RNA sequence: UAAUUGCGAUAACGAACGAGACCUUAACCUACUAAAUAGUGGUGCUAGCAUUUGCUGGUUAUCCACUUCUUAGAGGGACUAUCGGUUUCAAGCCGAUGGAAGUUUGAGGCAAUAACAGGUCUGUGAUGCCCUUAGACGUUCUGGGCCGCACGCGCGCUACACUGACGGAGCCAGCGAGUCUAACCUUGGCCGAGAGGUCUUGGUAAUCUUGUGAAACUCCGUCGUGCUGGGGAUAGAGCAUUGUAAUUAUUGCUCUUCAACGAGGAAUUCCUAGUAAGCGCAAGUCAUCAGCUUGCGUUGAUUACGUCCCUGCCCUUUGUACACACC
C-alpha cells in the first residue's frame, strides 16, 4: 500500500487499512446489503466509520435521526436501563467485542448480519388501542419503517439485556447470540417471537 | 460576579420561588513610570464616586 | 457449591479432547459445558494457549474469545 | 428513676406491639372550615357613609 | 532514536518499572505493608500482597517525572478514590499519607527524586536516567 | 496462573473453631464464617500463616489450617497491631483481646447486661428494644421484632 | 414562530412607501441605508426591520403589495 | 474633620418619586381629603413635565375594611 | 406468503383520538396505476415504503 | 523562525491548541505521541484526520497539542479538529490554495465538525429540580 | 403565531399599556486596543535519552518578540439570509445550501388591568385594636424538650449485582470561597494504619490553597452466580476532631456484628438535546453536622416534532330571579 513514516511513527496495521479502505473496528463496510426493500434509507451503512462514537447532532429535526449509522444506533440503544445511562465508551467496546464474536460464529460480515437481525425483526403491521367506545377493540395498522428500525433496535437490545440479566454469560455474548439467532430468524430469539405475536395480534383483529 | 441566592418570600406558603442577586466588581490596574510630581498631580484629580483608586510603589 | 471449583483428572483430560468443534470459547463458555467456575475456566484459557487449540483475536477483561486450531 | 425505668412492666417495644392502633391515627385532613371563607363571622358589616368618608 | 517516558503508554511502564524495583532488591519497604490499606476510602488491602508497594512507587516516580513538583498532600488527592459511606451518597476521600510519604523517601534514599526547592518533591538527574533507560527496555521488547 | 491436578487429598468442608467451613471457597474468605473474622482479619492472619491465597480452603495442609487457627486467638503475639483488634482496652482487666466464634456471642450478652445491671440509658433503651444509637425513632424501624 | 410584530412591519411599510429608490434586494445594503435614514435604538430591532423592508421589497418587484 | 457634609436642593422634587411619596404622607398626615391628595400629587408631578406618574394608595381609611386606590396620568411602560 | 410493497405518494392526516395514527396514500411498485390508503403506526414522510401485509383492504376513520 | 501555524480546537468547554511548525513529521499531544491518547476505543477519532487525507501529508511538518479543560470525551473530540484546522491553515498560508481547499473538502465530506466547533452547551438549571428541564416530584394531596 | 403575534375580512380609521422591543448570561471573530496577577514561540542557563540535526523536561524576569489560546473594553455578526416546495400564492409554514449560530438563536431577568378574606403580626424599632406587665406573657441564668414511638402520609438517600463489586493502575472539569484589628482558605516537611497531630508557609487573592490531579469513567487483575466478595441496617468494643458542654450516642477513623431487600399491587411523578438519566463538585447553612437546597461542570441516550382520549385551563355561544356575584 506504499509504506510512510515521519517522527513519531504510525502502526503498520494502523498505516494499512486507514489510508486503503475506509472500514470499521477492522470491518467492511462495502457488501454488506439490505436484504428487505424499504428499510434502505432507513439503515445507514456508507459512510463508514471507524468506531460507533460521533456527537452527532442527530435529534434537532424530525427525521435526520436515520442518517445516525445503524451500527451505531445499536450501540447507543445499549447504554441504557439508569444505571447505565451515559457511560457510551462501556457499550462500544461491548459491540467491538459482540461483532467478534459475531463474526466467529458463521463468518459474514458481522455488521452484515446486525443489518439482518434488525430487517428480521421489525413489525410489518401492528395494533393500537382505538376507542370505539369503552370496551376498546384493536385497530390493525401498517407501521412505518423507521419505526420498524427503532423497534427493532430496541427490542433486539432489551430481550439480550433482559437475558443477560443475573449470569455468567457476558452482554457481549447474549447480545451477539440474539442477533445471531435474528439475522436469519429462528423463533428462539426474544425479538422474533415478539415480532412474530405482535404480527399475530394485528392479523387476528382486522 | 457576588452572587446571592434567595427565597422571595418573607415566609414559606407557595411555590418555593428562589431568586439571585448579582453585584459586578471591575478591577483594572494601570503600570506607570514617572517622578513624584506627575504621580500626585495625577492621583489628587482624576477622582470619581464609585470608582476606587489605588496607587502602591515598589518592585516588591 | 454446585461443583466446578476444582480439576478432577478426568476433568483435565475432558478439558483437552472436548475443546475441538468449539468456534467460540471464553469464561462464561467455559462454565457452560457442565464444568469450572470462572476462576479456574480463567486458567484454562491461560493454559490452553500454552500451546495449542486456542487463538486469541479478543483482548482482555469480562470478554475473552478464541477459535480453533489452524 | 431510672431504676424504675427498666424494672417497670408495661414499657418497652414488646408491650406497644401487642397492643391495637388507634384509628385516629390514619386520619385525614381535619379541615374543619374554609366553606365559610368568604362569609365574614364579624356580623358586623362597614357602611357607607363611613367609607365615603374614608375614600 | 532517541527516548523519553513519554514516549511509553502508562501500564506498560509502571509494570516495567515494578518488575524493575523488584527484581532489584533495593527498595526499603516499611513493614507494615501486607497489614495496611493504602486509604481510609477502601475495603480491602491491595491484592498484590507481596509487592504493590512496587507498583506505587513506579507510579509514584512517573507522576512526579511529569511534572516541576508534587508533594504528599498531592498524591493523597490523586491516589484517593471513592468512599461508599455505606448507605449515604459517596463523596471523594484523599489516601494515605504515610503510603506516599514513605514511598517518597524510599524513591529518595534510592535517589530517583529529591526535596525540590518551591516545594515537595522533584525527579532525581539520576532518575531521568533510569527511568528513560527502562522506558526503553520496555519499547525492546515491542522491537 | 497454573493447570494443577492434586490426588483425592482435598477433603470437601472441614470443621474448626467449634464450627463448619466449605472448602470449595477461596480460603480467606472461606474462614469468615466464623463469627468475628471478617474479610480484613481474615486477609491479614492468612498473610500471617504463610499460606498461599490462590488456594482454596479445599487444599491447605492440616498444618497450614492449624497454624492459622493458632494467630487467630492470639494476635498480638504473632504481630498483629492492636487497633485491628474487636476488643481493644478490655472494660475490666483492659487487657486487648480479639473475641472469637461462639464467644462473640458470650460477649454481647456481656457487656448488653453490664449495662442493663448498671442502669445506664443505654442499657433501659437496649431492654426496651429500641434503638440506641441515638436515631429518630418515629417513621424508621417498623417490621423488626 | 417568527411572525414579525406591527412596529417591524409598520416601519418597513413606511420605509418602502418614502424611500423606494434607495433600497433593492438586498438586506445588507438595505441595512446600511437604515442607519443614514432613520433613527432607531437596537441593532435587532434595525435587522429585524431592514429585512422585512427587503422582503416586502422583493415581492413588490412582481405584483403590488397592498399597505 | 475626615468626614464632612453638603445640604444641597434639587433640581425640581417634582421627578422624585421619593419627594412625593414624602408628600402624600405629609398630605394625608395633615388631615386631607385622600382622593383630593394624590390628585394634587399627581397634578403637580405632571406639571413639573413628566411623561407620566402612578399613585396607589393602599390600606384601611375610617371604614374597617381595606381597599386600595390607583391614580394615573400621562404614559409609563412596565416593562424590561 | 403474499407479501405487498407500497410507496407512500401523498400524507393526508393524523387520525386516532390519540393521534399517533397517520392516514396516508400509497402506490404499490409490483405494478402501480392502482392505489389504496392505510394507516400507519410509526412516523411518516413522503417516497416511504410499507409492507401491506395483506394487498386489498383499507381503513378511514380512528376513534 | 521556520513556517509556523497555531490553531484550536474546543468540544464543551474542552480547547486544544496546536502548533503546527515545519519538521520532520511529528504528532505529538501534551507531551507523548498521538498512538497514546487512550481513551483508546476513540483513539481512532483523532488518528482519523490522517487518515481521512492521506498519511504523507505531515511529512514536512511538526504537530503539537496540549489540551486543559473539558473532560475524558470531551478533549479527544477538541485535539483532533485542532489537527486538522491546523493542517488546512499551513495549506492556507505556505501550500497552495487548490490542496488546502481539497482537504477542507475531504474533511467536509466526511466530518465530525473537524474544522467547524461544535455550538452545544449545558443548559443552566432552574430552581425546583435537580436538572435544567427535570421538575422535582410532587404528590398533590 | 409562543403571543389582541400577524395576514385577512371589515363602520371603522389610525394608536398606547401588556406581548415584542429591552436587559443579562452561554455561542462566533488569526479584525481593534493590551497584559510578569493570563499564555505562546525564540534565546540563553541547564537535565535525561539518542546522537546526524533530534526528542522530553527544569529555570515568576537572563533577555527579544508576539496576542492563536486566557482575560475584558470597543466594535462587528443574523435579518429565519439564498434557493426551492406549500399556503386565500397573504401573514406564514416546511425542506435544501450556506452559516458560530436559523426551536422567541439556547437559558434566564423584567413584566399591564384585575382577583384571593392565599401565606406572613414568628424578619423588621412596620403596625391598629385586644390581652399582659414585677408570684411578668418583660428579661436573663441553670436543666430538660422540639429527636420523644403500637402505627398512617410525603420529599429523599442506598440497594437488590456480572453494562457488577472489589484491588491495583490510567487520569480529566466548571460555578464558587477565603484572615484586621484576626485566627479564614491552606500548599509544603515530618509523625501516625486511619481519622488526625506537629513544624513552618503562600494568599485580603486571575498573583496562594488550586491545574481545586472531583466522580462516574478508561485499563490489567480477583471473585463467578451462590442472599456471593451484591447489600450495609442494626449492634459491640477502641481511637481521634468541634465545642464551656457530645449521655438520648455532633462528626470523623478501625475492628467485629452482616438485617431487609431476588425489580416492587392498586396507583402516581418528571421529561424533547448537550435535554433525560448516571456522576461528582462549589456556595448557602456552618464552632461542630447534608442523606436538603442554589448553581456547576463531567459522561451522554432511547422516543415525539403529533393529538383532544384522559386531566387542567382559556375562548366563544347561551341561561340566570346571582352583582357580598353559586362559599
Ligand atoms: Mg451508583
Ligand atoms: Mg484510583
Ligand atoms: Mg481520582
Ligand atoms: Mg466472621
Ligand atoms: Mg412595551
Ligand atoms: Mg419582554
Ligand atoms: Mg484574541
Ligand atoms: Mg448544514
Ligand atoms: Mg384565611
Ligand atoms: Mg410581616
Ligand atoms: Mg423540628
Ligand atoms: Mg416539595
Ligand atoms: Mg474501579
Ligand atoms: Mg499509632
Ligand atoms: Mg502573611
Ligand atoms: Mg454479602
Ligand atoms: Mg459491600
Ligand atoms: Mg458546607
Ligand atoms: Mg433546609
Ligand atoms: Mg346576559
Amino acid at each position: 500500500f506504499t509504506p510512510v513514516v515521519l517522527a513519531t511513527p504510525i502502526p503498520e496495521e494502523v498505516q494499512q487499512a486507514q489510508t486503503e479502505i475506509k472500514l470499521f473496528n477492522k470491518w467492511s463496510f462495502e457488501e454488506v446489503e439490505v436484504k428487505d426493500a424499504s428499510l434502505v434509507d432507513y439503515v445507514q451503512v456508507r459512510q463508514p466509520i471507524f468506531v460507533a462514537h460521533t456527537a452527532g447532532r442527530y435529534a434537532n429535526k424530525r427525521f435526520r435521526k436515520a442518517q445516525c449509522p445503524i451500527i451505531e444506533r445499536l450501540t447507543n440503544s445499549l447504554m441504557m436501563n439508569g444505571r447505565n445511562n451515559g457511560k457510551k465508551l462501556k457499550a462500544v467496546r461491548i459491540i467491538k467485542h459482540t461483532l467478534d464474536i459475531i463474526n466467529v460464529l458463521t463468518d459474514q460480515n458481522p455488521i452484515q448480519v446486525v443489518v439482518d437481525a434488525i430487517t428480521n425483526t421489525g413489525p410489518r403491521e401492528d395494533t393500537t388501542r382505538v376507542g370505539g367506545g369503552g370496551a376498546a377493540r384493536r385497530q390493525a395498522v401498517d407501521v412505518s419503517p423507521l419505526r420498524r428500525v427503532n423497534q427493532a433496535i430496541a427490542l433486539l437490545t432489551i430481550g439480550a439485556r433482559e437475558a443477560a440479566f443475573r449470569n455468567i454469560k457476558t452482554i457481549a455474548e447474549t447480545l451477539a447470540e440474539e442477533l445471531i439467532n435474528a439475522a436469519k430468524g429462528s423463533s428462539t430469539s426474544y425479538a422474533i417471537k415478539k415480532k412474530d405475536e405482535l404480527e399475530r395480534v394485528a392479523k387476528s383483529n382486522r | 460576579v457576588l452572587k446571592i441566592s434567595t427565597r422571595k418570600t418573607p415566609n414559606g406558603e407557595g411555590s418555593k420561588t428562589w431568586e439571585t442577586y448579582e453585584m459586578r466588581i471591575h478591577k483594572r490596574y494601570i503600570d506607570l513610570e514617572a517622578p513624584v510630581q506627575i504621580v500626585k498631580r495625577i492621583t489628587q484629580i482624576t477622582i470619581e464616586p464609585g470608582v476606587d483608586v489605588e496607587v502602591v510603589v515598589a518592585s516588591n | 457449591a454446585q461443583h466446578a471449583v476444582i480439576l478432577d483428572q478426568e476433568k483435565y483430560d475432558r478439558i483437552l479432547k472436548e475443546v475441538p468443534t468449539y468456534r467460540y470459547v471464553s469464561v462464561s463458555v467455559l462454565v457452560d459445558r457442565l464444568k469450572i467456575g470462572g476462576s479456574l475456566a480463567r486458567i484454562a484459557l491461560r493454559h490452553l494457549e500454552k500451546e495449542g487449540i486456542i487463538k486469541p483475536i479478543s483482548k482482555h477483561s469480562k470478554q475473552a474469545i478464541y477459535t480453533r486450531a489452524t | 428513676g431510672n431504676e424504675g425505668a427498666i424494672r417497670d412492666k408495661t414499657a418497652g417495644r414488646r408491650n406497644n406491639r401487642s397492643k391495637d392502633v388507634t384509628d385516629s391515627a390514619t386520619t385525614k385532613k381535619s379541615n374543619t372550615r374554609r366553606a365559610t371563607d368568604r362569609h365574614s363571622r364579624t356580623g358586623k358589616t362597614d357602611t357607607k357613609k363611613k367609607v365615603n368618608q374614608g375614600w | 532514536p532517541g527516548v523519553s517516558v513519554r514516549d511509553v503508554a502508562a501500564q506498560d511502564f509502571i509494570n516495567a518499572y515494578a518488575s524493575f524495583l523488584q527484581r532489584q532488591g533495593k527498595l526499603e519497604v516499611p513493614g507494615y505493608v501486607d497489614i495496611v490499606k493504602t486509604s481510609s476510602g477502601n475495603e480491602m488491602p491491595p491484592q498484590d500482597a507481596e509487592g504493590w508497594f512496587y507498583k506505587r512507587a513506579a507510579s509514584v516516580a512517573r507522576h512526579i517525572y511529569m511534572r516541576k513538583q508534587v508533594g504528599v498532600g498531592k498524591l493523597n488527592k490523586l491516589y484517593g478514590g471513592a468512599k461508599s459511606r455505606g448507605v449515604r451518597p459517596y463523596k471523594h476521600i484523599d489516601a494515605s499519607g504515610s503510603i506516599n510519604r514513605k514511598v517518597l523517601q524510599a524513591l529518595e534514599k534510592i535517589g530517583i527524586v529529591e526535596i525540590s526547592p518551591k516545594g515537595g518533591r522533584r525527579i532525581s538527574e539520576n532518575g531521568q536516567r533510569d527511568l528513560d533507560r527502562i522506558a526503553a527496555q520496555t519499547l525492546e521488547e515491542d522491537e | 496462573s497454573l493447570v494443577v491436578q492434586e490426588q483425592g487429598s482435598f477433603q470437601h468442608i472441614l470443621r474448626l473453631l467449634n464450627t463448619n467451613v466449605d472448602g470449595n471457597i477461596k480460603i480467606v474468605y472461606a474462614l469468615t464464617t466464623i463469627k468475628g473474622v471478617g474479610r480484613r482479619y481474615s486477609n491479614l492472619v492468612c498473610k500471617k500463616a504463610d499460606v498461599d491465597l490462590h488456594k482454596r480452603a479445599g487444599e491447605l495442609t492440616q498444618e497450614e489450617l492449624e497454624r492459622i487457627v493458632q494467630i487467630m486467638q492470639n494476635p498480638t503475639h504473632y504481630k498483629i497491631p492492636a487497633w485491628f483488634l474487636n476488643r481493644q482496652n478490655d472494660i475490666t482487666d483492659g487487657k486487648d483481646y480479639h473475641t472469637l466464634a461462639n464467644n462473640v456471642e458470650s460477649k454481647l450478652r456481656d457487656d448488653l447486661e453490664r449495662l442493663k445491671k448498671i442502669r445506664a440509658h443505654r442499657g433501659i433503651r437496649h431492654f426496651w428494644g429500641l434503638r440506641v444509637r441515638g436515631q429518630h425513632t418515629k417513621t424508621t424501624g417498623r417490621r423488626r421484632a | 414562530g417568527r411572525v414579525r410584530t406591527k412596529t417591524v412591519k409598520r416601519a418597513s411599510k413606511a420605509l418602502i412607501e418614502r424611500y423606494y429608490p434607495k433600497l433593492t434586494l438586498d438586506f445588507q445594503t438595505n441595512k446600511r441605508l437604515c442607519d443614514e435614514i432613520a433613527t432607531i435604538q437596537s441593532k435587532r430591532l434595525r435587522n429585524k426591520i431592514a429585512g422585512y423592508t427587503t422582503h416586502l421589497m422583493k415581492r413588490i418587484q412582481k405584483g403590488p403589495v397592498r399597505g | 474633620g475626615t468626614i464632612v457634609l453638603y445640604a444641597e436642593r434639587v433640581q425640581d422634587r417634582g421627578l422624585s418619586a421619593v419627594a412625593q411619596a414624602e408628600s402624600m404622607k405629609f398630605k394625608l398626615l395633615n388631615g386631607l381629603a385622600i382622593r383630593r391628595a394624590a390628585y394634587g400629587v399627581v397634578r403637580y408631578v405632571m406639571e413639573s413635565g413628566a411623561k407620566g406618574c402612578e399613585v396607589v394608595v393602599s390600606g384601611k381609611l375610617r371604614a374597617a375594611r381595606a381597599k386600595a386606590m390607583k391614580f394615573a396620568d400621562g404614559f409609563l411602560i412596565h416593562s424590561g | 406468503t403474499p407479501v405487498t410493497l407500497a410507496k407512500v405518494i401523498k400524507v393526508l392526516g393524523r387520525t386516532g383520538s390519540r393521534g399517533g395514527v397517520t392516514q396516508v396514500r400509497v402506490e404499490f411498485l409490483e405494478d402501480t396505476s392502482r392505489t389504496i390508503v392505510r394507516n400507519v403506526k410509526g412516523p411518516v414522510r413522503e417516497n416511504d415504503i410499507l409492507v401491506l401485509m395483506e394487498s386489498e383492504r383499507e381503513a378511514r376513520r380512528l376513534r | 523562525a521556520v513556517p509556523s501555524v497555531q490553531t484550536f480546537g474546543k468540544k464543551k468547554s474542552a480547547t486544544a491548541v496546536a502548533h503546527v511548525k515545519a519538521g520532520k513529521g511529528l504528532i505529538k499531544v501534551n507531551g507523548s505521541p498521538i498512538t497514546l491518547v487512550e481513551p483508546e476505543i476513540l483513539r481512532f477519532k483523532v488518528y482519523e484526520p490522517l487518515l481521512l487525507v492521506g498519511l504523507d501529508k505531515f511529512s514536512n511538518i511538526d504537530i503539537r497539542v496540549r489540551v486543559t479543560g473539558g473532560g475524558h470525551v470531551s478533549q479527544v473530540y477538541a485535539i483532533r479538529q485542532a489537527i486538522a484546522k491546523g493542517l488546512v491553515a499551513y495549506h492556507q498560508k505556505y501550500v497552495d490554495e487548490q490542496s488546502k481547499n481539497e482537504l477542507k473538502k475531504a474533511f467536509t465530506s466526511y466530518d465530525r465538525t473537524l474544522l467547524i466547533a461544535d455550538s452545544r452547551r449545558p443548559e443552566p438549571k432552574k430552581f425546583g429540580g435537580k436538572g435544567a428541564r427535570s421538575r422535582f416530584q410532587k404528590s398533590y394531596r
